[PDB]
């Protein structure tokens, strides 16, 4: 054809990383499948760590 | 074709030939450089 298709593959800590595989260590099925997502907020990554 | 000891301008026969006649009577496709290089088969030409 005339198209010219590629492949990037997000890093895990990015917001990029929209995943369904999420469970969080009290075993229930999270929706962010990122751990913490690199919000660079210390109120959330020790809780989400 | 009888004959007898006289002779004589007794069987003429004669011959034809007959005629035959004939005849003789009598296509094709394009196509686009886009087409044949961006086909997904290399041998669409052949």
């Amino acid at each position: 054809g005339k198209q010219i298709k590629l492949y990037h593959y997000v890093p895990l800590l990015d917001d990029r990383n929209v995943n369904d595989q999420g469970i969080d260590a009290a075993g229930a099925t999270i929706a962010n499948g990122n751990l913490y997502g690199s919000s660079k907020d210390i109120g959330t990554i020790p809780s989400k760590l | 074709p009888a004959l007898t000891e006289n002779g004589g301008r007794v069987n003429r026969v004669g011959f034809t030939r007959i005629q035959l006649i004939g005849s003789i009577k009598k296509f094709f496709y394009e196509w686009t450089q886009e087409a044949m290089d961006f086909d997904t088969d290399e041998e669409l030409d052949s």
